[PDB]
RNA sequence: CCCGGCGAGGGGAGUGAAAAAGAACCUGAAACCGUGUACGUACAAGCAGUGGGAGCACGCUUAGGCGUGUGACUGCGUACC
RNA sequence: GUAACGGGGCUAAACCAUGCACCGAAGCUGCGGCAGCGACGCUUAUGCGUUGUUGGGUAGGGGAGCGUUCUGUAAGCCUGCGAAGGUGUGCUGUGAGGCAUGCUGGAGGUAUCAGAAGUGCGAAUGCUGACAUAAGUAACGAUAAAGCGGGUGAAAAGCCC
């Protein structure tokens, strides 16, 4: 059974995250987790946590075996931009976005 | 009803040996181009490669009228500062006679992918004998 | 528009569009460049024309057999139920009662009912007549109308 | 009998000129003014 | 030093094809205990080549 | 057996039992019509051809359906000259089934 | 009265966008571009309605030439022969014949030759 | 109740008609950024369309063939104000 | 950069005299369909048996419509057995469009015939918001410098000692 795990509003761009997601796209769960573990990215930890949560959900809520499970859907989606004002030289203002991230990690034994 | 259009599945391309010994260049070349196109083929389309496969031999033994043996210059550019290159017909014959014929063929065919495909079907030889004996190609007077 | 004659930015210098005002209609919170005013829309009704129209509509009613003529139509007490009963008896719903001498009780009865309306013989209007599909008129009322119209 | 049965005479209620309603109108883009004239601008023309 | 047209999403995607990371090929295994670790880097406990060297 | 006929200016190749779209011929939707405008009747081995139109050839063709075809957006347009036309069109057609080529 | 120019505008946009289906980049999304693209397509369609007939004729003629040359005759001469004969078989049909049933084409060629002689 | 930092966030369980009504809360369009599926696409030059159309996929029908998507190759064609 | 046939090429595929031909326009004709303008026979709210003719168009002039909000018509009618809206799709109109249904949506919409309009946006270096783009690029603010041990904690180059 396909079990959803979401994380919303991760203070990093979805674009950055996508890179790590791709690395573990379609892989076997434990292996994917392992891969995430030794990855050097900060976003790598968040996605790992999400995966863990998903696994836990699968274990408790559904009652599925860990061995059979695969990382199917892993759509990292764009979050709401927190608009902050950065002053620049010569009185110029830039409203810099602080893009957040949605991370949907779904897991199934099929 | 509806107009038929040629299919690479249905298109059968036969094999033709062409002798260029003691024969006028341009007319021969044009004929070759036509053959490649399929302007002789009954099921011709200007969008599908229909024409027959060609082997041409004796590229140096081709005939040119008048001063054309020394007069006709074949120009190509390197892509560099002063990289304009001059090569006379005789000179071309000396080193690589196969080039001239090919160039002529290119001139006489479309500039696109189809043209390129047509060109590919032409296989050029400076000598008299071809290695493509297994295809059983038939010699036509061109 | 409650605002300022202050230019938001200069004419040449700055790269932005040539600004005049925040009041300007091509803006957020700007003018309605062709703003409407409290206006009288009332068309000049020609009196003779009006008369003619009345005549026509009355004729149409007559033709259609929807203009019912009465001698005795009066409600005793200010009572809606009785009026309703009367209507039922004379087979009516959508009705304009036109009376010469205004019975007050009848008028009172006519107030609440949506399909029923009582007007005086001199106090009638074309659209009302058109609106109600079965117009009922008293003899005296009719006479008054005739006098008015000629 | 009704208000939805009564209709005006043809020619009595003319269309009207809506100036500047695209291309299909014909009476559009500039409406009925032309190009770059004094008579073209708003608050334009001259005294009688 | 400024763009003259807006480049496509397509172009950007194409550019990003190389910018995507290389995943670690496989984990390394300690022979005695069975600890999964990074290559040439020690375990979580402090074991290395089937031998505990660091207490932390 | 296949036949060649010109109808409405435009010529069409047709076989027996073939449904071919023609122009709006003002005849009933469920009616059999005969064609003498036949140029060729091809038997298979012995083809028949004579003059502009063949002497003793008649095509028995059943009218199937009348109707309007695919809608086309006739956009007339001129650059920088404030002008844009748009007309639509569906061509009226009569679909014909051919019951038999008669000689 | 004020009219909110929303729903109608959306509807207007919608049809254009649906027309602009299978259009690279902004053409199938961004309206300004999309409308333009649609207009251009329409223009081209108009032109091609009047141009495509000529293309088909060119094709058919070429096919005839190919067939005629195979049989052993030039195209113009063949056409002249046909004219002389008075047989009103158009280019398309001839092309079709060349493609499929070749015996008929051969017969036609023979007839043309006879007409010529 | 589980996950995680006695976090955020989530998933269950529960409320209700509905949480595809969770306080970022009615509907929830477009741009924009995405995943998955479809077909194409890595020797091929240009307002990216159009016309023609190979093939390949997918719906139907009792066969037949039509739709839909894709479109290799190909004729013509230089935005819109 | 061949660069003064458009190119390949050509001793005819040049150039001059003559003829038979074919292509070559959205031209004319063929078949079908739509109108605008007159002539006529009959009539009317003119339809036509017709008949001819006409139908590129900018500024601009004339004529005809559709749709949006509201108003009456309408305490009418459709509508929680699912409105508007959204989103598809199929059909149907000469066009702005209109009708039908799928899913969402979860309460209103409005026939017909009129009336009134802030009525129909793609351009104004338009205005407001949202979101791209350069791009995960430059940058991270003085070139006074850190470095290790132990500590708490989910986690320590920056925090405590
Ligand atoms: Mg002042
Ligand atoms: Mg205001
Ligand atoms: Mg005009
Ligand atoms: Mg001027
Ligand atoms: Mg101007
Ligand atoms: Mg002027
Ligand atoms: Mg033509
Ligand atoms: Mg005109
Ligand atoms: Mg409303
Ligand atoms: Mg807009
Ligand atoms: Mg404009
Ligand atoms: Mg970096
Ligand atoms: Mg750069
Ligand atoms: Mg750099
Ligand atoms: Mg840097
Ligand atoms: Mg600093
Ligand atoms: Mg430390």
């Amino acid at each position: 059974m396909e079990t959803i795990a979401k994380h919303r509003h991760a203070r990093s761009s979805a674009q950055k995250v996508r890179l790590v997601a791709d690395l573990i796209r379609g892989k076997k769960v434990s292996q994917a987790l392992d891969i995430l573990t030794y990855t050097n990215k900060k976003a790598a930890v968040l996605v790992k946590k999400v995966l863990e949560s998903a696994i836990a959900n699968a274990e408790h809520n559904d009652g599925a075996d860990i061995d059979d499970l695969k990382v199917t859907k892993i759509f990292v989606d764009e979050g709401p931009s927190m608009k902050r004002i950065m002053p620049r030289a010569k009185g110029r203002a830039d409203r810099i976005l602080k893009r957040t991230s949605h991370i949907t990690v779904v897991v199934s034994d099929r | 009803m509806k107009t038929f259009t040629a299919k690479p599945e249905t298109v059968k391309r036969d094999w033709y040996v062409v002798d260029a010994t003691g024969k006028t260049l341009g007319r021969l070349a044009t004929e070759l181009a036509r053959r490649l196109r399929g302007k002789h083929k009954a099921e011709y389309t200007p969008h599908v490669d229909t024409g027959d496969y060609i082997i041409v031999l004796n590229a140096d033994k081709v005939a040119v009228t008048g001063n054309k043996r020394t007069d006709k210059v074949y120009y190509h550019h390197t892509g560099h500062i002063g990289g304009i290159k001059q090569a006379t017909f005789e000179e071309m014959i000396a080193r690589r006679p196969e080039r001239v014929i090919e160039i002529a063929v290119k001139g006489m065919l479309p500039k696109g992918p189809l043209g390129r495909a047509m060109f590919r079907k032409l296989k050029v030889y400076a000598g008299n004998e071809h290695n493509h004996a297994a295809q059983q190609p038939q010699v036509l007077d061109i | 528009v409650t605002g300022s004659g202050k230019k938001p930015w200069r004419q040449k210098g700055t790269g932005r569009a040539r600004s005049g005002s925040i009041k300007s209609p091509i803006w957020r919170s700007g003018g309605v460049t062709f703003a409407a005013r409290p206006q009288d829309h009332s068309q000049k009704v020609n009196k003779k024309m009006y008369r003619g129209a009345l005549k026509s509509i009355l004729s149409e009613l007559v033709r259609q057999d929807r203009l019912i003529v009465v001698e005795k139509f009066s409600v005793e007490a200010p009572k809606t139920k009785l009026l309703a009963q009367k209507l039922k008896d004379m087979a009516l719903e959508d009705v304009l009662i036109i009376t010469g001498e205004l019975d007050e009780n009848l008028f009172l009865a006519a107030r609440n009912l949506h399909k029923v309306d009582v007007r005086d013989a001199t106090g009638i209007d074309p659209v009302s007549l058109i609106a109600f599909d079965k117009v009922v008129m008293t003899a005296d009322a009719v006479k008054q109308v005739e006098e008015m119209l000629a | 009998m009704r208000l939805n049965t009564l209709s005006p005479a043809e020619g009595s209620k003319k269309a009207g000129k809506r100036l500047g309603r695209g291309i299909g109108s014909g009476l559009g883009k500039t409406g009925g003014r032309g190009h770059k004239g004094q008579k073209s601008r708003s608050g334009g023309g001259v005294r009688r | 030093a400024v763009q003259q047209n807006k480049p496509t999403r397509s172009k950007r995607g194409m550019r990003r094809s190389h910018d995507a990371l290389t995943a670690v090929t496989s984990l390394s295994v300690d022979k005695t205990s069975g600890e999964k670790h990074l290559r040439h880097h020690i375990t979580a406990d402090g074991y290395y080549r089937g031998r505990k060297v660091i207490a932390k | 057996m296949y036949a060649v006929f010109q109808s409405g200016g435009k010529q069409h190749r047709v076989s027996e039992g073939q449904t071919v779209r023609l122009e709006k011929l003002d005849i009933a939707t469920g009616e059999t019509v005969e064609f003498a405008e036949v140029l060729m009747i091809a038997n298979g081995e012995e083809v028949k051809i004579g003059v502009p139109f063949v002497d003793g050839g008649v095509i028995k063709a059943e009218v199937v359906a009348h109707g309007r075809g695919e809608k086309v957006k006739i956009v007339k347009f001129r650059r920088r000259k404030h002008y844009r036309k748009q007309q639509g069109h569906r061509q009226w057609f009569t679909d014909v089934k051919i019951t038999g080529i008669s000689a | 009265a004020r009219v909110k120019r929303g729903v109608i505008a959306r509807a207007r946009h919608k049809k254009i966008l649906k027309q602009a289906k299978g259009y690279y980049g902004a053409r199938s999304r961004v309206y300004r571009v999309a409308f333009q693209a649609v207009i251009k397509a329409g223009q081209y369609a108009y032109r091609d309605r009047r141009q495509r007939k000529r293309q088909f004729r060119q094709l058919w003629i070429a096919r005839i030439n190919a067939a005629a040359r195979q049989n052993g005759i030039s195209y113009s001469k063949f056409i002249n022969g046909l004219k002389k004969a008075s047989v009103e078989i158009d280019r398309k049909i001839l092309a079709d014949i060349a493609v499929f049933d070749k015996v008929a084409f051969t017969a036609l060629v023979e007839k043309a030759k006879a007409a010529l002689a």
